């Protein structure tokens, strides 16, 4: 069930078809998807407490010594120092939520572990993986239509911020910023409309200077509409 | 962790590797006594592992000298071994006509044919070269000792003996003529328990003889006794002549002052009492395979009685044998009829710086022992065992009075037959049997080779010579390399010997060609 | 999860895996099959050689650490015990079944169909057997033992000197023939004692009218042969006398320690006295006899013998009249030794055998007996002759008690394959299978034979079971049911015809137990190994 | 003939049944055989085929050379009477021309 | 043996030769074939392989799997060799070629065993595979019309055919639509370096699309880049080999003054060269500028100004491309930048995907080529879509060479099976043996799909048997509904040359092993 396969022929000559077989491992069948899943549970169950505005923040240390504390889920998982693939494929997966969006990268990680957990079960009693896989298929496309169909517009004019301040907070709601919330949802919007082309197209942020400077206090935090260089 | 189906120290070899691997194990334990036949044949020094040095031309002693890992050559050792303790002769004969047979079988296993094939016609070309060699065999008149000698010449013509020739032949005829016993109407020699060779270095060997009697490297347990009696009555014993603990456990227990002086003085008077009843038949000699207290020695001294202590149980029966008395093991049985009388002089001498005790001049004695002096221990252990290869030959020869002719005479026409009846078998097996049948040619082959004349033309000289119709006894002369009637010559070997080596060679060759596969390493698992 | 200190193997894996070592095992001796076989040379890594065909032999020796190929070992053992022939046939089934049913499981058929196809086949195989190819051996005669000892002794070492071995070995099993309770004739083998002696050839081995013992006399002074003998069967040593633990002597009046020295030995000479005064000439003891009894056995020109191994004892007394006597008193409480506790022999001799000495009771009266020295060229080729001469000999006895043979050379596995695959066509619907595979798998015999002789396996093998088709099926033909394999020329031949028997029961037995292995092997599907 | 995989001391496959090309694959070390090998190799690149002939031919000869070395003949002779069969062969072989 | 005091080969040399070797040599490939039994079908199963140094591939493609297994067995790399064989020939069916060399050499087994000589097994596969060749390409369903809409629905349908076992399976038709327009707007050649296959980590599978001209990455844009317009509404497109920045005039160029003057002339006459350059380039009306060479942070200005967009360092299968879709010429030097040598695309824009700038050329009405944008959740998700979309590509091509198609899911193979049963039932014996023993092992596809899919095998190949007996050539698995149907009905079409290929090459690769009786092994040279 391990390592592969070990016969030494029935005639009793050597009998080696991969190179350092014996050193290599194999895993196969419903056990490698049973061990698959345990391991992204472990992962997924891991990230789950730092979901909300409760959720609680991960002390990162990478392999020089230096602290990250973070709630981010991309970052999290980012700088998480894994051997599994099957983690690493977690951690792609936050990637990925982190580059499309930009946030929800925790979610992800939380739906995936919930959906391999109840695949566990489905599996136990008899189910091809595959048909599995479809059903799930199936049932996003539904929700997703679901989605479409209760979703709500909001104006995205200059004139009125009202729900783009409204998002950002719910976006901010999470971080250790919410002693600021107000004043960091303001700033990020005005940010993003100074510069965005406005019909409807991108937003460069190469043209978002995010600089950071130690000592004052959080909440000079400010939006400046013009450059600051690190000279003088 | 492997799976491991067998031992990890097992080892699997099969098909033809292992065929011919055992061919050529056979074959070089061949060549490895190939030039030690004939009368021309050199000697070979072996190195004992033990430190010693055995310096010898017989085929047995020099095969039994060399440790072999293949098993075929442990097969052919075993065989050397069976062929030199059935008959005592051809050694070298045997392991060359195994090695030559499977040469020539090896030839056949290379081609398509099956070795069962090769098995059957082995096995009748065996019963063929029986027949052939009973066919051609000669009587012997046992009575005649000038053909006995010569017979026994013959057989040590090709040893370094050779160069006293009619000494050792007499020695041998005399021996086992002297030994030969019968008894309740069964009839036996026994060369190995009677017939004692013992070795002195020194002296000359010229000077070996056989004696009518034995002799042991013994002597008086106390000095004033006699050491030359004329015609002693010997008496032989085994049990000690000491006092001794009993079986059970026989603690005592003394409280009167006068019971220890008591108990030695009972021990004295039991050893009195003993040297009393052995002295009541009146005896010369006393022999005892264990000890003699000297409280004994003084009472036989008493009674004029040489006392001998501490003889091998062998050299005791030797002794029995030889002056005719019955070993006894209580005295106070001893009777008239185990006195030996018959031992004509008994003589207690010096010889270098030891004592030797001489029984040797017994009147019809069943047992002998023969006195070798010489140059050294390794030319002494030479010359034994070429005297015992002639006086085996000559119990052969007693037992079975049929003569084969030698000098591979015998070799020539039991392949002419055979190579003769084979034109008639128009078979498949023809083949094996007439290869088989040439085989033999190997001895007169090395007789040439190792007088040194040239193999081909002697060869086909003797084989044109063997294609006529009375020439039966045309063989190889050893010396000259020249073609000679064996009749003339001389030469002449029992059929004993030589149908027990055309068997062990080609039962050799049968159980080597029946091997395809090799398994090793595994434990033994007693 | 498990945290089981150890490693497991688990589905097709292990499956495999036991049928990769069964086929292993099946290889090793698949080359010593039938007349054609070769034998083998085992060197026991200390410089031991043995020179074997007998499969049971091979298969210990190996050391094997797979369980399932101890199986298979353990499986040849009991073959050897219960029958003691065919031991690689069954081997070589077992191996073949277990293959076709690790197929048939790969091809999704549940190991259960596999097994109740098995045990079904296995039946109705022996039924068929049992009612058709079993020949009676009351209208054939000695012939019919005579040629199934030639047939047994064929891919032996004494197999081309079959027409005097097989002669021997008939006289043997005939010269211990016993009849007991219930009037049913039992040949009791192992009775016949085998001697091996390096010597003269094959031909030169004897056949002894009695029974042999590998002993001599203890003294050179008794005779070495004597014509009238009464032995005497002791099983008691005949030495000086010793009290036994809880009795201690302790002297006081030291005039007492001479007498009881003296009976210490005069208790013993006592019981010789009374054991030569009834006439007796041969003194067998299983115990020892020291110095002082040989001589008192010596003066009376008596045999006497010491350290004779007790079952030699037991058959020497069984065979010759006499009684074993663990000690010499009677019911009255006294110390006696009758004549009527005596057996007799013509002769009792000591003969020379190779630079050796043994003895030999010969023409024992009251029963007859037999035992077989056998002469060779080394101890490896005699202890390979007595091998095989003990596989001729339960063939005999098998022969004898059960008087049923059946034709040898492939036939029977041949018949029973055709009439299997006819017959699985009317049960079950994978059971089916089952059975065919069963049939498929016993043709690896005739194959096999086929193959050691480099002959065209495929085709002999398809003209066998063309011959046996038609047999099957014209009910008129059914005297091919014997057509076999002639391997010496590679066609089909008549195999009842030409002499080639065997017994029955060699056939059922390996049947059955292959089949018992078979399934016990193919029901396992998972396998843990817990570390040492 | 049967194909045959050879694998140098590069892991470098070669199936196949010429002799010259086995020969080449084959890490040779006795002398006597590399001579062999040698003789194969010039066949090979002289006329670009007939290589297994030439060790077949030359194997029979030495085997039946050693058999005649043992029954006396000397190695001369066996070289001269190799020699002169060898010219009577090449006399005849033009008259076999089909 | 003996030690033969001087050996004949290199100590260390392995030799195995005979029977079992032979048998030892078709175990290897049994075990090679377990290594991608599962993955076939569209119940088949990825396999995950780890090297040495980490990296781990997720694939289905049996030939990816094979290779990133290390085989060393020399028997059992006959298989990888024609896995590897199958995939350049054709595509697809790198799984089916060696389960069925697999299955010839399996079933063939029993009969080596029984010592039949290797020539005839050899020759039956031949007379076997031929037979077998002629039989599919006489019963391989073409339609010798050349419609337009019937062919573009059947290379749509073989598409989703190979399309329907990888993870992208879901959106096979949406991948499948894909592929057709992409193979059918290739031009004449079919090359494959005309497909770009852009990988952008993020998004759904859906959100992958297929580009109507040339879109890539942004190239290392310099100082003063953000102040270029990032859309264009009919731009000329200069494709320029070219550096345009200051630099040495030439590498072994020396410039020797003795006068200020001149020192200060020689430094305007190289702002002079670079000014003159970017002239020529501006009045050839171009508004996009691509190079295959740097473009400085001065000419990245210069354009800035004009209202002009650069982006150098520009991959040369990237210029390719838009060359093939714009429709213009690469030019080393700029001394003649006419109208000919300038590319027209219909809209230019820079847009972001997922973290990335990409650069679009849309509108293009005569390209021969195309771009596949790939999105997803993980590098292996994007590169298995990429080896998925791959196979389809491959297929559609082929199926443009000749629209000739056969029936999937078993059905040509269980045709195959009976017809070669039928002939073998009408020879001697010796070769129907073998033949029927090749018939037998043909069905050993419909079998392994039976079993990935869970159902039970004997019954559905007994029913198979049976309607193949009775009438119907392209009766095969349905997976769906655990039963047969008529594929050929159902859509499940395979282009006559895949099975033809994999046919011709197990048979090649079973006679080939086959046919080797010894193994010889050299000892290692430099094991260091
Ligand atoms: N004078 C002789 N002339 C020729 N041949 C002889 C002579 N004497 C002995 N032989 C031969 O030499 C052989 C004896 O060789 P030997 O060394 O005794 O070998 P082994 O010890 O094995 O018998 C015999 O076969 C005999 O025929
Ligand atoms: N003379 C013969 N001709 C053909 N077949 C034979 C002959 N003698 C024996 N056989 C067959 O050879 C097979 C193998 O026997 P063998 O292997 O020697 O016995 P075991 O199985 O006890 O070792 C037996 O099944 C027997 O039927
Ligand atoms: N919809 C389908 N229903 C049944 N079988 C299918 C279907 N699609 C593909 N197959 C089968 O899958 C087999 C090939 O498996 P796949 O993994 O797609 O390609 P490869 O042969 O390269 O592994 C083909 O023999 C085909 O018959
Ligand atoms: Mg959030
Ligand atoms: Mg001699
Ligand atoms: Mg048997
Ligand atoms: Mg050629
Ligand atoms: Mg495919």
């Amino acid at each position: 069930a391990s390592m592969g396969t070990l016969a030494f022929d029935e005639y009793g000559r050597p009998f080696l078809i991969i190179k350092d077989q014996d050193r290599k491992s194999r895993l196969m069948g419903l056990e490698a998807l049973k061990s698959h899943i345990m391991a992204a549970k472990a992962v997924a169950n891991t990230m789950r407490t730092s979901l909300g505005p409760n959720g609680l923040d991960k002390m990162m240390v990478d392999k020089d010594g230096d602290v990250t504390v973070t709630n981010d889920g991309a970052t999290i998982l980012s700088m998480m120092d894994v051997d599994h693939q099957i983690a690493k494929l977690m951690v792609e997966l936050s990637k990925s939520q982190d580059d499309e969006i930009g946030d929800g990268t925790t979610g992800v990680v939380v739906l995936a572990g919930a959906l391999l957990e109840e695949a566990e079960q489905l599996l136990d009693r008899g189910i091809h993986p595959i048909r599995i896989a479809d059903g799930y298929e199936q049932a996003a496309r539904v929700a997703i239509e679901h989605l479409d169909k209760i979703s709500d517009s909001v104006l995205v004019d200059i004139k009125d911020t009202e729900p783009l301040i409204q998002t950002a907070k719910t976006t901010l709601g999470s971080k250790v910023v919410n002693s600021c919330h107000r004043q960091m949802a303001e700033i990020a919007v005005n940010a993003v409309l100074t510069v965005a082309d406005m019909e409807r197209r991108d937003v460069d942020f190469e043209l978002i200077k995010v600089e950071g400077k130690v000592g004052g206090r959080l909440e000079d935090t400010k939006l400046i509409k013009g450059v600051i260089v690190d000279k003088d | 962790r492997p799976v491991l189906v067998l031992s990890q120290n097992t080892k699997r070899e099969s098909g033809r590797k292992v065929q011919s691997g055992n061919i050529n194990a056979a074959k070089t334990i061949a060549d490895i006594i190939r030039t030690c036949l004939g009368p021309k044949s050199m000697m070979k020094m072996l190195l004992d592992p033990m430190g010693g040095i055995v310096m010898t031309n017989d085929g047995n002693a020099i095969l039994r000298e060399i440790q072999v890992q293949h098993p075929a050559a442990k097969s052919m050792i075993e065989i050397s071994r069976t062929q030199d303790e059935e008959v005592g002769d051809g050694t070298t004969s045997v392991i060359i006509l195994a090695g030559e047979m499977l040469s020539v079988a090896e030839h056949f296993l290379e081609q398509q044919m099956h070795p069962t094939v090769v098995i059957s016609a082995y096995r009748k070309a065996l019963d063929d070269m029986i027949s052939t060699l009973k066919k051609i065999s000669i009587p012997v008149d046992i009575s005649d000792s000038d053909m006995m000698l010569n017979i026994i010449n013959s057989s040590i013509t090709t040893k370094a003996i050779s160069r006293w020739s009619s000494l050792a032949c007499n020695i041998a005829l005399d021996a086992v003529k002297m030994v030969q016993f019968e008894e309740n109407g069964r009839k036996e020699i026994d060369i190995k328990k009677y017939a004692r060779v013992e070795k002195i270095p020194g002296g000359i060997i010229e000077d070996s003889c056989v004696l009518r009697g034995v002799m042991i490297n013994k002597d008086v347990t106390h000095p004033r006794m006699r050491r030359y009696i004329k015609n002693p009555r010997i008496v032989l014993l085994d049990s000690s002549l000491e006092y001794k603990k009993g079986e059970s456990q026989t603690d005592i227990e003394i409280t009167r002052e006068e019971d220890f002086t008591r108990i030695l003085q009972m021990e004295e008077e039991y050893i009195q009492q003993l040297c009393e009843d052995i002295i009541q038949l009146k005896p010369d000699v006393v022999i005892t395979e264990k000890g003699i207290s000297d409280l004994a020695q003084h009472y036989l001294m008493r009674a004029n009685i040489t006392a001998i202590r501490r003889v091998r149980k062998t050299d005791n029966n030797r002794i029995a044998r030889a002056c005719g008395a019955r070993i006894v093991s209580r005295p106070e049985e001893l009777r008239e009829d185990d006195v030996g009388t018959g031992a004509g002089l008994l003589e207690i001498k010096k010889i270098g710086d030891e004592y030797f005790t001489f029984i040797t001049d017994c009147k019809d004695p069943k047992a002998c022992t023969i006195l070798l002096r010489g140059a050294s221990k390794e030319i002494l252990s030479e010359v034994e065992r070429n005297l015992q290869d002639a006086m085996q030959v000559c119990r052969n020869v007693l037992l079975d009075p049929q003569l084969v002719p030698g000098g591979g005479a015998s070799e020539m026409a039991v392949a002419h037959a055979l190579t003769e009846k084979s034109k008639a078998m128009t078979g498949v097996e023809q083949w094996p049997y007439r290869a088989v049948a040439q085989a033999l040619e190997v001895i007169p082959r090395t007789l040439i080779q190792n007088c040194g004349a040239s193999t081909i033309r002697l060869l086909t000289s003797l084989r044109a010579k063997h294609t006529q119709e009375n020439c039966e006894t045309w063989g190889v002369n050893g010396e000259t390399g020249t073609l000679v009637d064996m009749k003339e010559l001389g030469i002449w070997e029992p059929l004993a010997v030589k149908l027990q080596t055309y068997k062990t060679a080609v039962e050799t060759a049968v159980l080597l060609l029946r091997i395809d596969d090799i398994v090793s390493g595994h434990k033994k698992k007693g | 999860p498990l945290s089981v200190f150890g490693d497991r193997s688990t589905g097709e894996t292990i499956r495999s895996q036991n049928v990769m070592a069964a086929a292993s095992i099946a290889n090793i001796v698949k080359s010593s099959l039938g007349p054609v076989g070769l034998d083998k040379m085992l060197v026991d890594d200390i410089g031991d050689v043995t020179i074997t065909n007998d499969g049971a032999t091979i298969l210990k020796l190996l050391e094997v650490e797979h369980p399932a190929a101890k199986v298979l070992c353990e499986l040849a053992d009991l073959q050897d015990k219960e029958v003691g022939d065919g031991t690689t046939s069954v081997v070589i089934i077992a191996a073949e079944l277990l293959k076709n049913a690790d197929e048939l499981v790969k091809q999704k058929i549940h190991p259960t169909s596999v097994i109740s196809g098995y045990r079904l086949a296995c039946k109705e195989a022996v039924r068929y057997i049992n009612e058709n190819l079993i020949v009676n051996t009351d209208e054939l005669g000695r012939d019919c033992l005579i040629n199934a000892a030639k047939t047994s002794m064929s891919s032996k070492i004494i197999g081309i000197n079959g027409d005097f071995f097989a002669n021997m070995v008939v006289d043997a099993v005939l010269a211990i023939k016993y009849t007991d309770i219930r009037g049913q004739p039992r040949y009791p083998v192992n009775s016949v004692n085998i001697l091996k002696a390096h010597g003269r050839s094959q031909m030169e081995s004897m056949l002894i009218s009695g029974y042999a013992l590998n002993c001599v006399v203890g003294s050179q002074g008794m005779p070495k042969r004597i014509v009238n003998a009464k032995i005497a069967c002791l099983d008691f040593s005949l030495q000086k006398t010793k009290m036994k633990l809880g009795v201690q002597v302790v002297i006081t009046d030291p005039e007492k320690l001479d007498q009881i020295r003296q009976r210490e030995s005069d208790i013993t000479k006592e019981r010789i006295q009374k054991i030569l005064a009834t006439g007796a000439n041969v003194i067998l003891t299983t115990g020892g006899i020291d110095d002082m009894c040989l001589k008192y056995f010596v003066e009376a020109g008596a045999m006497a013998v010491r350290r004779v191994l007790k079952r030699d004892l037991k058959r020497i007394a069984k065979a010759s009249g006499a009684t074993i006597l663990s000690t010499l008193a009677n019911l009255e409480g006294e110390e006696t030794f009758e004549a009527a506790m005596l057996g007799q022999a013509e002769e009792v001799v000591q003969e020379r055998i190779c630079d050796d000495e043994l003895i030999l009771i010969k023409n024992t009266k009251a029963r007859t007996s037999a035992s077989i020295i056998l002469r060779g060229a080394n101890d490896f080729m005699c202890d390979e002759m007595e091998r095989s001469l003990h596989d001729a000999l339960c063939v005999v006895k098998r022969v004898l008690e059960s008087k049923s043979v059946v034709p040898g050379g492939g036939a029977v596995e041949a018949a029973l394959s055709i009439y299997l695959e006819n017959y699985a066509t009317s049960m079950g619907s994978r059971e089916q299978l089952a059975i065919a595979e069963f049939a498929r798998s016993l043709l690896v015999i005739p194959n096999t034979l086929a193959v050691n002789a480099a002959q065209d396996s495929t085709d002999l093998v398809a003209k066998l079971r063309a011959f046996h088709n038609e047999a099957q099926v014209n009910p008129e033909r059914k005297n091919l049911k014997w057509i076999g394999l002639d391997l010496s020329n590679g066609k089909p031949r008549d195999n009842k015809q030409a002499g080639v028997f065997e017994p029955t029961i060699v056939k059922v037995k390996s049947l059955k137990f292959a089949t018992e292995a078979a399934i016990t092997i193919l029901r396992i599907d998972d396998l843990i190994k817990l570390h040492p | 003939g049967m194909n045959k995989m050879v694998i140098n001391h590069l892991e470098k496959l070669f199936v196949t049944n010429d002799a010259a090309t086995i020969l080449r694959e084959l890490e040779v070390q006795h002398p006597a055989a590399k001579m062999i090998v040698m003789a194969s190799h010039m066949q090979e690149q002289e006329v670009g085929d007939g290589t297994n002939f030439v060790l077949v031919f030359a194997g029979a000869l030495l085997e039946l050379a050693e058999e005649l070395l043992r029954i006396g003949l000397s190695v001369s002779e066996v070289i001269e009477g190799y020699e002169i069969a060898c010219r009577k062969a090449h006399e005849i072989l033009p008259n076999l021309v089909c | 043996m003996m030690p033969t005091p001087v050996i004949l080969l290199k100590e260390g040399t392995d030799s195995s030769q005979g029977i079992p070797q032979l048998v030892s040599n078709i175990s290897a490939c049994q075990v090679i074939a377990e290594a991608v039994r599962t993955t076939l079908g569209p119940r088949g199963m990825d396999k995950l392989i780890v090297d040495g140094r980490g990296k781990a591939t997720i694939s289905n493609d049996g030939a990816t799997i094979l290779k990133l297994l290390d085989v060393v067995h020399p028997a059992a790399k006959t298989l990888v060799d024609i896995a590897k064989s199958q995939d350049a020939e054709v595509g697809d069916g790198t799984t089916s070629v060696t389960l069925l060399a697999a299955e010839f050499l399996k079933q063939v087994k029993p009969y080596v065993e029984e010592g039949l000589h290797p020539q005839i097994i050899i020759r039956a596969f031949r007379t076997a595979t031929q037979l077998a060749v002629n039989k599919i390409k006489e019963i391989a369903v073409t339609v010798k019309k050349a419609d337009k809409v019937e062919q573009r629905k059947l290379l749509e349908k073989c598409a989703m055919t190979a399309l329907s076992s990888k993870l992208i399976s879901q959106q096979k038709a949406f991948f499948a639509k894909m592929v057709v327009d992409a193979v059918m707007m290739l031009d004449d050649l079919l090359q494959l370096k005309m497909i770009g296959i852009k990988k952008v980590q993020g998004g759904a599978l859906e959100d992958s699309q297929l580009v109507a001209g040339v879109a890539f990455k942004k190239t290392f844009s310099y100082a003063g880049f953000e102040m270029q317009p990032k859309k264009y509404h009919n731009p000329k497109i200069a494709l320029l080999n070219v550096e345009l920045e200051l630099k040495a005039e030439k590498d072994n160029a020396e410039i020797r003054v003795h006068t200020v003057e001149d020192y200060q002339a020689i430094v305007d006459a190289e702002w002079n060269i670079l000014y003159d350059k970017l002239e020529k380039i501006h009045h050839s009306g171009a508004k996009v500028v691509l190079s295959k060479l740097p473009i400085g942070d001065v000419a990245t200005q210069y354009f800035a100004d004009r209202d002009m967009f650069c982006a150098g360092r520009v991959p040369e299968e990237d210029l390719k491309r838009t060359m093939m879709a714009c429709g213009g010429s690469i030019q080393t030097s700029v001394n003649a930048l006419s109208a000919d040598v300038l590319g027209r695309c219909q809209v230019f824009e820079e847009t972001q995907i997922g973290g990335e700038r990409y650069n679009f050329f849309t509108g293009c009405p005569k390209a021969k080529t195309c771009t596949f944008i790939l999105r997803g959740g993980a590098e292996q998700f994007m590169e298995e879509t990429e080896r998925s979309l791959h196979d389809a590509i491959m297929i559609v091509r082929r199926a443009i060479k000749n629209d000739s198609v056969v029936a999937g899911g078993g059905a040509i193979e269980m045709e195959l099976s009976k017809y070669l049963r039928d002939y073998s039932r009408t020879i001697p014996g010796k070769q129907q043996l073998l033949i029927g023993a090749y018939a037998k092992a043909l069905e050993i596809i419909p079998r392994q799909l039976c079993d990935n899919a869970g159902f039970d095998a004997t019954n559905i190949l007994n029913k198979l048997r049976a309607r193949h007996a009775q009438g119907g050539t392209w009766y095969g698995v349905d997976i769906n509904n655990e039963d047969i149907a008529d594929n050929f009905e159902a859509f499940v079409w395979e282009p006559a040359m895949v099975r033809i290929n994999a046919l011709t090459a197990a048979s090649e690769a079973a006679c080939l092993i086959v046919s080797v009786d010894e193994t010889i092994k050299n000892p290692r040279s430099t094991v260091d």
